[PDB]
């Protein structure tokens, strides 16, 4: 019977969809801007013997 | 006085009184090759005369 | 025909008390209506409000309010201590600075 | 008229443009001009009438004086240079007569006159035609001669035809006038950055073009030709007048549509030289066209006109023409804004 | 930032996909969620802005807009769906899709990094406000009212583009950062004067400055409540974040290009108070009344400190949320009686107490009763003016006294005296008008209980 | 011509006011010759002395306005002793203005004359003070 | 604006009629042959800018 | 809630470093590109603003039926 | 003015020369092309609107098409667009290259050694 409620409540997965999809377009906005990580004379940091990047 | 009458007649209603005297100066033509050929004459010597004339 | 137009007549307003003695002024659909109301008292009062101002109330300190204030603190015990003044008219060092040669 | 025949003379039209914009000779691009106004005298007469005979006429007599005065410069060049090229035109003289003739040739003020005539006495499709098709060849022969160009005389001329066509088409009611008075002030704006910027006139004359083709095809689509007529059209297709006041508003130029694209980037060109006071004023002055789109816009689809009674029988019958690149028409005048650095394929 | 942009982008598929007795449902819904999710761009730093990419910033200045932007959208759906009622399926989407896209406009503009894509949004702003208004006001006037809105708009923002360009071309960068960071001093010549006015008179105009104001008692008054609510709340502000943005480039030429400014400010914030206190249509009252705390705000910026900055952003959201209230209490008036006249309906605090009480706080926070946010704001831009000069005290104190007395002149001629005999269709107020106005004034006073949230980035 | 323009222009602001408001004069009547030439194109007067007339009205109108301003606009700067100041056109423009205001017998044709008119002589002096390009060359 | 079809196509629709001292039949020399000539070969690949100086 | 919605102070720090270098570099090239631009149209020694010039293998060099041309 | 039609070595109808070749191709994610698909489809829309069919349901091999046809036109002019603009910046860095006279690097200055004049705001 979920056919009905499907067709007819399926939109309201479209908002959150977005805002999903939005927070991804974010991560990828930032991948593009670490020219600088670990690289400030404020912030420059030695490694931990595990990590590899500072930030993400 | 101010609100409804002055401040409605400086900015607003001039500028439309201005624009549309010069639409009915610029649009009411008779149509007659005549006329607006006389015109063309004009503006050519004028042309030859203001601007080619000065190079 | 003494007229100039043909058109409806302007209609009366529909009271929504009339079909409806509890009708919360949402929907003439009666469980609509119900349901519009639930939606708009729970998404704005229950979430948005309440929730949002305590989200708010215990937002960390990004401002560096209370960082300040502890900075401030050891300066003005350090700079108590040694005698020096308490601030100095200069946030620069003059050393650094290379005024102009001549002012005549 | 055949169908044979009709075909015929758009091909010759289009072939006479053709040869002007593929011509390295003088002489051949005069007889681009010359077989381009002798296939389009016919098509302005196909629906036969007075007044269609009346636009023929007066298209005609303008068209052949502008023709008389470009090969008097020609010559005239060619007396003080022994050259037929199209180049940088080694003559003043020459020049101003090349400017003038062209600029009859486009309608542009003062030579403006004959454009709302001949657009009101034609047919819609005879209208498209002559306002979109006819810019191509004086356009592209004024590109191409634009380094010797004198500047005062094209910008007075522009200045001159964008102000004509504000103050002109503030007064129309008929939609083939405004039209016409539209096209003087696109030309006027093509025509003010040509000798700073031959792209930015290619980019103004398709985003016009674009334009103008939706809106003829929509007025086509909707038998509209007067405001009152076109007021009937919510109460049988109201998707067209939607359509339509979407188009009028790019057309007035106001962001975020793509008709605000080209006037931003003149704008911006005239302020790499110096000209700052022109497009200020260029500026003030399109806000006359936006004034008078809005207007048409307030009559045909943000209020509802009265209609009548015969109107329920439309209400049965379907549109047969379909037009194919109707939609893809509107989407280009509308939506190409955020595709606005593609301009660099142009140059 | 595109966690807020995406989810409203889609709120337009959503309506135009849902059922047709579902719209509104789906919208309210949606749209507070998208506000509970700007509600986390209140998280500020001391130092910087927030600078997701590098095309969307957010400063101290910005996040308070937005959310108030994201907090307004669903309180205009729920004012709207009542006379819209006979409307057709299609024309409510439609109206539905003119006010998601002005909020996706709005959203966009606050947070622009560069002058032009600010410009080019800030001008976006335009087609929605004037569709709502020419299509969806009631009387015959509001045509006229979206020409005076349109132009009086253009005029001003024409001369601005050219400036933008032209600065370009000089510096070589319209980022806001860029254009902060590598600042230059404006020197005393004509051009300066004249690049002065271009880049100031678009935001002028927007305010409204006394004498350019005209515009706005016309599309106030002629537009849905919806868009009396987004005019009054949202779109006037957008003048004083661009003149916040755009003075870092103009000093220290201000330092005496704002006199003319300062002057028509404080005397037509008289002068507009004064004209409230005689006015026969209930909507044309708090349209002054915008104009002159607007005046107010006008000021604040001209005077350049951290003081005054600070009283002109919380005094921004403080109107905002007291205006939009206003016109919603005036509404609910008009949809009963069908007459925007003032005295027409009077004694109606006997008759509807609630919307009485409602009317008593709109109009106590609407004359600057302390410890509110409208106070807060007033009384720093009138500490930093009497910095100023000592004599401003005057113009500004005799303003204190008159916007009390319209505001309460307003009170005393709808709740008080006797009830008109011959209306006899003042139904009970329903649920929706009730919570629509606490959704209003609640937010006002937990504002006040965390008043550095709309203090600003100084 | 230019000629007309440059003999206007070559003399100094405040010095030798009577050939300074001659060529604003000649300045003037050109102009008006000119609109009186596309008037009468345009809207041919029925008759040919009605048209001798209205060319003598429009030229005497232009003459007036121009001898007016130019003498006004020497004559302020050279008793303020102050040139390069636009305050000196402004008020030959205001003075062209009332010109055409008395011409026409208009008082709010002479009012809004007066005002515009001294706006764009104010504007075109800063125009030359800080060398603003009405029609720029090409550069880039 | 121009498109050079000829350019492209190698097709010589009109460039023989362009200049005077381009293959006249019989060999019949223009009146200023050389100083033609001259000229051309002088501004040719140098653009009209650098030519006219 | 800073460890389930907000990240360091570093990470915003330097992404406006690399932000700002971005957009001085845009700057910088911007106004180098007029000034060549304005050289360029000047001189017309560069690639740009190069105008057509009549075709030197268009000249005929055969003997003429004269001996001097 | 014309900027690159006499460019040395422009072929005159080519749309993309073989030097574009060296250059990288954008990608098929590219938000332009998703742009130029989303006008595709919105033109589907409206040509589905003016014909009195359903909007969204119609024509599915018809909006597909409408689609197709956008994002491949895109995709070419992107191309060109970004050759154009490589070959700008190579054309500026090469003449900068060749005219060091016009374009010198003077000596740098600290703002401890600059004077700049202080306006208070009072
Ligand atoms: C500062 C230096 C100089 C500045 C120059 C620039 C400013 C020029 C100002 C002139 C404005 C003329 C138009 C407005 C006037 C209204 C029309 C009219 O005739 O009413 C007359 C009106 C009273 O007459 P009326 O009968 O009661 O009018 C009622 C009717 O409704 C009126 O009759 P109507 O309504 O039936 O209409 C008659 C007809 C009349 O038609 C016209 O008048 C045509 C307008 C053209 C005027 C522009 C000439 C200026 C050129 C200057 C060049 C250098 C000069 C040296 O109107 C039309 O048909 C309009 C159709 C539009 C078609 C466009 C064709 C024009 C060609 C384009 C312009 C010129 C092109 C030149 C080169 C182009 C090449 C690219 O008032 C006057 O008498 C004024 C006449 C002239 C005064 C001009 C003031 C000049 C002051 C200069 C002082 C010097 C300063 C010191 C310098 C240092
Ligand atoms: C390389 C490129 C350049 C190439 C171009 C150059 C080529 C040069 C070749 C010249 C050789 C001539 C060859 C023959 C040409 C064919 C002419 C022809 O067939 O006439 C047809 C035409 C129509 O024939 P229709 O229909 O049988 O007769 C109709 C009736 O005549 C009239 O019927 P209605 O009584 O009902 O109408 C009233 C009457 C009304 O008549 C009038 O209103 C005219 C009175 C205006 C007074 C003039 C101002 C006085 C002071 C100004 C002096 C300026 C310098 C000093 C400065 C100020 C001093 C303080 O007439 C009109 O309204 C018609 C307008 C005609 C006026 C003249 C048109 C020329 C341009 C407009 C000038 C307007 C004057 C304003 C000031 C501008 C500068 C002068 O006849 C005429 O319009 C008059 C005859 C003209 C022939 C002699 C002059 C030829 C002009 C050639 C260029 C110079
Ligand atoms: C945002 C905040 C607000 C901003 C905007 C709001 C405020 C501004 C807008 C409101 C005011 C602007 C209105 C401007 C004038 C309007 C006239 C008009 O519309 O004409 C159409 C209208 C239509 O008439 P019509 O169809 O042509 O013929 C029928 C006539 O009505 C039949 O006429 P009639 O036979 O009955 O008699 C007429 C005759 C005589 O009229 C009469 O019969 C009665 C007597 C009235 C004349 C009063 C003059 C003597 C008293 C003045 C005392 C000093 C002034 C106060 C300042 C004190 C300084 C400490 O008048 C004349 O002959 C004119 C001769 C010129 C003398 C007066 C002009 C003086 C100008 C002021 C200079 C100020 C310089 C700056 C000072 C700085 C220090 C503060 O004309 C009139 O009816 C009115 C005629 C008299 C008006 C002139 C009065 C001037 C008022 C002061 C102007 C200040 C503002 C402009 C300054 C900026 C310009 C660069
Ligand atoms: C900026 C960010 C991005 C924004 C992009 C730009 C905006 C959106 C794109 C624009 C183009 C798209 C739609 C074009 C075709 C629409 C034409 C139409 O008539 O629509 C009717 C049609 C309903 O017709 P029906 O279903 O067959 O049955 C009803 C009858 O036909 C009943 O029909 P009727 O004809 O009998 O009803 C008469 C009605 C018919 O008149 C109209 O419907 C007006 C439509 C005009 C089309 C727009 C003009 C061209 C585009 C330029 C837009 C400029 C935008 C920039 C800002 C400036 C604003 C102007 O006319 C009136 O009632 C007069 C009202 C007067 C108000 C005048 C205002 C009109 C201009 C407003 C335009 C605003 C933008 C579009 C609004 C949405 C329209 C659906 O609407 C739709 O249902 C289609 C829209 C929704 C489909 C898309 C959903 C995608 C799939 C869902 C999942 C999402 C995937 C997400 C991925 C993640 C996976 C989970
Ligand atoms: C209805 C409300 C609309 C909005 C209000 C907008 C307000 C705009 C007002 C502009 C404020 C000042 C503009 C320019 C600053 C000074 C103006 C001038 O009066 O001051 C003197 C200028 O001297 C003289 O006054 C010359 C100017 C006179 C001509 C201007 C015309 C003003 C007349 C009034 C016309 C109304 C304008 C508004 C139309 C609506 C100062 O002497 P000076 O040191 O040498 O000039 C400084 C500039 N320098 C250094 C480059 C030389
Ligand atoms: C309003 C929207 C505008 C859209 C306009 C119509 C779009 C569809 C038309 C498709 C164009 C077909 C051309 C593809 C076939 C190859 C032809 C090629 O050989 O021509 C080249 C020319 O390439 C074309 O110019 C590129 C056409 C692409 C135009 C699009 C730019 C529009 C501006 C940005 C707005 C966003 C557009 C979105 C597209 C849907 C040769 O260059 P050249 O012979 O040396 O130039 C001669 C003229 N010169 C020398 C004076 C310059
Ligand atoms: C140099 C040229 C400068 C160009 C400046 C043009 C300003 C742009 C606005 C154009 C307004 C045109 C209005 C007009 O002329 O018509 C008068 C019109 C007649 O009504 P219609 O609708 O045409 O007739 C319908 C019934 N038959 O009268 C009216 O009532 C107009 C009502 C709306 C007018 C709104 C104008 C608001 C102007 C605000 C200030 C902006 C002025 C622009 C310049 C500012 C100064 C730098
Ligand atoms: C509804 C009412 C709204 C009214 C708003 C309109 C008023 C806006 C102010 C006027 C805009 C003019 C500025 C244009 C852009 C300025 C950019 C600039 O800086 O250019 C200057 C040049 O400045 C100018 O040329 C501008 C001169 C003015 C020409 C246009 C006049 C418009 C009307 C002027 C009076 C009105 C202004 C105030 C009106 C207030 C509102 C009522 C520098 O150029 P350069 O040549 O390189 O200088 C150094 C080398 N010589
Ligand atoms: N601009 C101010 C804003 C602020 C106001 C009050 C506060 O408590 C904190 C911050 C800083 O400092």
């Amino acid at each position: 019977n979920v056919l009905q409620i499907v067709r007819d409540h399926w939109v309201h997965i479209l908002v959150p969809v977005g805002f999903v999809f939005g927070c991804y377009l974010d991560r990828r906005s930032d991948e593009k801007l670490t020219a600088f990580r670990n690289k400030s004379l404020l912030f420059k940091r030695e490694l931990r013997p595990n990590e590899e990047v500072t930030w993400k | 006085l101010l609100d409804l009458i002055w401040l409605e007649t400086i900015l607003p209603k001039t500028t439309s009184f201005i624009q549309m005297k010069m639409s009915i100066m610029v649009s009411n033509q008779k149509g007659l090759i005549k006329l607006y050929f006389l015109s063309f004459l004009i503006t050519i010597m004028i042309s030859m005369t203001l601007f080619n004339y000065h190079e | 025909p003494t007229i100039r137009l043909q058109e409806d007549p302007d209609p009366e307003d529909e009271n929504l008390y009339e079909k409806n003695p509890d009708s919360h002024g949402y929907d003439k659909d009666p469980i609509v209506d119900l349901w519009n109301m639930r939606v708009v008292f729970f998404f704005g009062f229950s979430i948005v409000l309440v929730l949002g101002s305590t989200f708010v109330a215990y937002l960390p300190d990004y401002r560096m309010q209370e960082w300040a204030r502890r900075e401030a603190e050891r300066l003005v015990k350090y700079r108590e201590a040694n005698g020096l003044p308490l601030m100095e008219s200069n946030c620069f060092d003059p050393n650094k600075i290379q005024l102009p040669e001549d002012e005549d | 008229m055949n169908p044979i025949i009709y075909t015929t003379l758009i091909m010759t039209v289009m072939s006479g443009t053709m040869l002007v914009m593929i011509s390295s000779h003088w002489l051949l691009i005069w007889i681009g001009f010359e077989m381009n106004l002798l296939a389009m005298i016919p098509v302005l007469m196909k629906n036969f009438n007075p007044r269609a005979t009346e636009a023929a006429t007066k298209y005609f007599l303008t068209q052949a004086t502008a023709s008389m005065m470009l090969m008097m410069a020609i010559i005239i060049n060619l007396l003080y240079s022994g050259q037929w090229t199209i180049t940088k035109m080694f003559n003043p003289v020459a020049m101003t007569m090349m400017t003038m003739a062209l600029a009859m040739k486009l309608g542009l003020s003062p030579f403006h006159f004959w454009v709302p005539e001949v657009t009101q006495g034609i047919s819609l499709q005879a209208g498209l035609l002559l306002l979109t098709w006819q810019k191509l060849a004086p356009l592209s022969v004024l590109c191409q001669i634009s380094q010797s160009i004198n500047p005062n005389l094209m910008l007075t001329m522009a200045m001159l035809s964008i102000l004509i066509g504000g103050w002109g088409g503030l007064n129309q009611t008929q939609l083939r006038k405004i039209m016409a008075y539209s096209s003087i002030a696109h030309m006027g704006w093509m025509t003010a950055v040509l000798p700073y910027n031959t792209t930015m006139t290619i980019l103004n004359l398709l985003i016009y073009i674009t334009m103008t083709l939706a809106m003829f095809m929509l007025l086509i689509h909707s038998s509209a030709t007067t405001t009152l007529s076109l007021s009937h059209t919510w109460n049988k297709m109201p998707v067209i007048t939607s359509l339509m006041m979407v188009t009028l508003l790019s057309m007035g130029g106001l962001p975020p549509l793509s008709g605000f694209m080209p006037k931003w980037m003149i704008i911006q060109e005239m302020t790499k030289n110096e000209s700052i006071i022109m497009p200020t004023l260029m500026a003030m002055t399109a806000l006359l066209n936006l004034y008078f789109y809005m207007r048409l816009a307030y009559s045909s689809s943000l209020t509802m006109f009265p209609s009548t009674n015969n109107m329920k029988m439309k209400w049965q019958f379907e549109h047969t023409k379909q037009m194919k690149l109707l939609p893809t028409m509107i989407v280009l005048s509308t939506l190409v804004l955020p595709m606005t650095p593609a301009l660099s394929s142009l140059n | 930032m595109l966690k807020i942009i995406i989810p409203t982008t889609m709120l337009l598929p959503m309506t135009w996909m849902s059922k047709h007795n579902m719209i509104w449902i789906n919208a309210t819904v949606h749209s507070l969620l998208i506000s509970l999710i700007s509600l986390s761009l209140l998280n500020q730093l001391g130092e910087n802005s927030l600078n997701f990419s590098l095309t969307f910033f957010s400063d101290s200045l910005s996040a308070p807009l937005l959310v108030l932007t994201t907090w307004l959208l669903p309180l205009m759906l729920m004012a709207s769906q009542s006379h819209l009622s006979k409307e057709t399926t299609t024309r409510k989407k439609l109206y539905i899709t003119m006010l998601i896209l002005l909020q996706l406009f709005l959203i966009m503009t606050f947070t622009a990094t560069e002058l032009i894509l600010f410009y080019i949004l800030f001008e976006a702003t335009l087609v929605p406000t004037l569709i709502i208004i020419t299509r969806w006001g009631n009387q015959t006037e509001r045509l006229n009212a979206g020409l005076y809105f349109l132009f009086y708009t253009l005029a001003g923002s024409l001369p601005l583009l050219v400036a933008l360009v032209y600065i370009q071309n000089t510096t070589g960068s319209l980022n806001f950062l860029i254009i902060h960071y590598w600042s230059h001093p404006l020197s005393n010549s004509w051009s300066n004067i004249f690049m002065w006015l271009a880049c100031i008179m678009a935001f002028m105009v927007k305010m409204p400055l006394y004498g350019l104001h005209l515009w706005l008692p016309k599309a106030h008054v002629e537009a849905p409540i919806a868009g009396s609510m987004v005019l009054a709340a949202v779109l006037l502000k957008l003048g004083g974040y661009g003149m916040m943005r755009i003075t870092t480039i103009l000093n220290p030429l201000t330092n005496y290009m704002a006199y003319p400014f300062l002057m028509l400010s404080m005397w037509g914030m008289i002068m507009t108070s004064s004209i409230c206190l005689r006015q026969t249509d209930l909507k044309s009252l708090i349209a002054y009344s915008s104009v002159s705390h607007m005046a107010l705000v006008i000021v604040a910026i001209m005077i350049q400190t951290p003081w005054s900055f600070m009283g002109a952003t919380a005094l921004m959201i403080a109107h905002g949320l007291t205006s939009s209230m206003l016109f919603c209490l005036a509404n609910t008036n008009y949809e009963r009686v069908h007459s925007r006249t003032m005295i027409l309906a009077r004694g109606l605090q006997t008759l509807l107490p609630l919307m009485a009480t409602w009317w008593l706080v709109a109009s106590l926070t609407n004359l600057a009763l302390p410890p509110s946010i409208n106070l807060i704001g007033e009384l720093f831009i009138i500490t930093a003016s009497f910095s100023w000069s000592n004599i401003t005290i005057i113009l500004m104190g005799m303003n204190m006294m008159i916007t009390a007395l319209y505001s309460l002149y307003m009170l005393i001629t709808t709740q008080r005296g006797k009830y008109t005999h011959h209306i006899n269709n003042i139904k009970p107020s329903f649920t929706r008008e009730n919570a629509l106005m606490a959704l209003h004034i609640l937010p006002l006073l937990l504002l006040t209980l965390n008043p550095k949230m709309i203090l600003g980035p100084l | 011509a230019k000629t007309l323009l440059h003999k206007y222009s070559d003399i100094p602001e405040g010095t030798e006011c009577h050939r300074k408001a001659y060529a604003s004069t000649s300045i003037g009547g050109a102009t008006g010759l000119i609109v009186s030439a596309y008037s009468i194109a345009l809207k041919p007067p029925a008759s040919f002395l009605e048209g001798v007339a209205r060319t003598g009205r429009y030229t005497f109108t232009s003459a007036a306005i121009g001898a007016i301003f130019g003498l006004t606009s020497c004559i302020s700067a050279q008793v303020r002793e102050k040139p390069d100041d636009p305050l000196n056109y402004f008020i030959g423009g205001c003075a062209g203005g009332l010109t055409l205001g008395a011409r026409t017998r208009s008082y709010g044709i002479g009012a809004a004359a007066c005002a515009y008119m001294g706006l764009t002589a104010a504007l075109v002096k800063m125009g030359q003070l800080e060398g603003w390009q009405v029609f720029a060359e090409p550069k880039v | 604006p121009f498109f050079d079809v000829q350019k492209r196509l190698g097709l010589d629709l009109d460039r023989w009629m362009t200049i005077q001292s381009a293959e006249q039949p019989h060999k019949i020399p223009g009146r200023c042959h050389a100083f033609e000539k001259e000229w051309i070969e002088c501004a040719h690949g140098i653009g009209g800018i650098r030519a006219e100086k | 809630i800073a460890r389930t919605f907000y990240d360091g102070p570093e990470k915003n720090y330097e992404k406006t470093m690399a932000i700002l270098q971005i957009e001085a570099e845009k700057a910088e090239l911007r106004l180098k590109e007029l000034e060549v631009r304005r050289l360029m149209r000047a001189r017309g020694d560069g690639p740009w603003y190069q105008y057509p010039t009549i075709d030197k293998a268009l000249i005929d060099h055969s003997p003429k039926t004269t001996p001097d041309n | 003015m014309t900027m690159m039609s006499g460019r040395p070595g422009r072929v005159p109808l080519q749309f993309l020369p073989n030097e574009a070749r060296s250059l990288p191709p954008p990608k098929l994610t590219d938000p332009r092309l998703v742009y130029m698909g989303f006008l595709g489809y919105c033109s589907g829309l409206i040509d589905n609107a003016i014909r009195r069919r359903p909007v969204v349901s119609a024509g599915l091999h018809r909006q597909l098409l409408y689609v197709t046809s956008f994002v491949f036109f895109g995709y070419y002019l992107l191309k060109r667009q970004d050759y154009m603009y490589a070959l700008r910046d190579h054309d500026m860095f090469a003449y900068v290259k060749s005219h060091p006279e016009d374009f010198p690097e003077k000596d740098k200055k600290t703002y401890g050694e600059i004077l700049e004049e202080f306006h208070p705001v009072r």
